[PDB]
């Protein structure tokens, strides 16, 4: 086509996602992780996980306002994940790497793993 | 704004 | 922070998003315009929109499933519009163009009205 | 993967 484009149109867009998420805005599903609860976007789930996106597809779970994940999942691990889905950042230290990676790999999220997998051959 |  | 980024994350969520659009999965409103309808995400419509910012986070029209624009709204000017929000890609014509300016000013999408304005400035 |  001869379509012009807006570079930071993406970016954006999402720095507006995590404002809502911020304020709980539009938040359609809560996903509880052991005790603890995290409350986010479908749309958003599933633009940024392959877990998500097989969840939200299927007729009868696309209407479930509450995701319980496997008991093995670390909550942190999560936390960190659904933090990099809203802001493009990974927040990747000695500490929570292996978490970080579990997360990743369930949820399947391909370019996490990679950089998770990648740090870890470094050291 | 750019030319893709 | 001491986070990584991934430089191409945005960019990807803005594509599966309109993937979402374009098999009409989660899509929860209708945007009337004049004769034509066109199904959307309201988070997206926010993120996008100063327009549909101040209609979703309003307490009785956040829960509307069907928004009819102003009448003087142009559908094709639409069109293009809600492709722009998903894509970053403007379908700026010489035909178009002061549809599209229009109701860009009514969306309240400042980048929009700024490369419109140019563009007139220059022919 | 970058710095920002
Ligand atoms: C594959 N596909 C057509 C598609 N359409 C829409 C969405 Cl929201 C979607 N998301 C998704 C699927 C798989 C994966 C991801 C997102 C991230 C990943 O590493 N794998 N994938
Ligand atoms: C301004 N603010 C805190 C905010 N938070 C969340 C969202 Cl979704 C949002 N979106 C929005 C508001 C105003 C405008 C836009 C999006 C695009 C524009 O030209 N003006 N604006
Ligand atoms: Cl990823
Ligand atoms: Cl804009």
């Amino acid at each position: 086509d001869s379509c012009i484009q807006f570079t930071r149109h993406a970016s954006d867009v999402l720095l507006n996602l995590n404002r809502l998420r911020s304020r709980d805005i539009l938040t359609d599903v809560v996903i509880v992780v052991s005790r603890e609860q995290f409350r986010a976007h479908k749309t958003v789930l599933m633009a940024c996980s392959g877990l998500f996106y097989s969840i939200f597809t299927d007729q009868l779970k696309c209407n479930l306002s509450v995701i319980n994940l496997d008991p093995e999942i670390n909550p942190e691990g999560f936390c960190i994940l659904l933090d990099f889905m809203y802001t493009s950042r990974l927040n990747l230290r000695e500490g929570n790497i292996m978490a970080v990676m579990a997360t990743a790999m369930y949820l399947q999220m391909e370019h996490v793993v990679d950089t998770c997998r990648k740090f870890i051959k470094a050291s | 704004w750019v030319i893709p």
